[PDB]
């Protein structure tokens, strides 16, 4: 029993991607342009309106967590989005 | 917590009998109640700090620069009436 | 209090529980095996026995 070696001690417990990409899609961004209206497009607006959610969302991103942050609150609600929307200049109702 | 559907519920009643409504309509109608309230309140704040001073003429006029002047000068009307039915 | 003491017993201890026989084989499958340590035993075995 003592002498020789063999597993039979169990373990003693040691340990044993976050980068993330941007999504959207080119259907995505043709449907919304239908519902604005527009006949025939270009093979260059993809990159712009991209470029603009580049522009938008983080902003407002931004706003939002140093607003939830100066609300003393460890985790994001809602609420917190439509004060960002009110001081862009542009309100959301129903929430 | 106090709800403002009660209030809603029968203007819409009294106004239309036999129309339902939603729910995602009524938290709109919530939030455009309240943020209406919040803005012709501070618009009345801002009014009385416009006065070299510390009633309802600051609110009436505070409707009347707030939103266009057609409904505005019904909205002040109805006021009126809804005061003097109050005074006695 | 002044009784003919307790002589009814005569230690009985019929099984409850074996003490490995239990563990190992009662019955099949090595009860609650989780094959993973199952596995442990025979590939240690297996291991020391071929050297």
């Amino acid at each position: 029993s003592g002498r020789g070696k063999g597993g039979k001690g169990l373990g003693k417990g040691g340990a044993k991607l976050r980068d993330n990409i941007q999504g959207i899609t080119k259907p995505a961004i043709r449907r919304l342009a239908r519902r604005g209206g527009v006949k025939r497009i270009s093979g260059l607006i993809y990159e712009e309106v991209r470029a603009v959610l580049k522009s938008f969302l983080e902003s407002v991103i931004r706003d939002s967590v140093t607003y939830t942050e100066h609300a003393k609150r460890k985790t994001v609600t809602s609420l917190d989005v439509v004060y960002a929307l009110k001081r862009q200049g542009r309100t959301l109702y129903g929430f | 917590k106090e709800t403002y559907s009660s209030y809603i519920y029968k203007v819409l009643k009294q106004t239309h009998p036999d129309t339902g409504i939603s729910q995602k309509s009524m938290s709109i109608l919530n939030s455009f109640v309240n943020d209406i309230f919040e803005r012709i309140a501070t618009e009345a704040s801002k009014l009385a700090a416009y006065n070299k001073k510390s009633s309802a003429r600051e609110i009436q006029t505070a409707v009347r620069l707030i939103l266009p002047g057609e409904l505005a000068k019904h909205a002040v009307s109805e006021g009126t009436r809804a005061v003097t039915k109050y005074s006695s | 209090r002044t009784k003919s003491n307790e002589s009814r017993q005569h230690l009985r201890r019929p099984l409850k529980r074996p003490p490995l026989l239990e563990q190992i084989i009662s019955g099949g499958l090595r009860p609650k095996l989780t094959t993973l340590e199952k596995s442990q035993l025979d590939w240690a075995s297996y291991v020391d026995r071929a050297g």
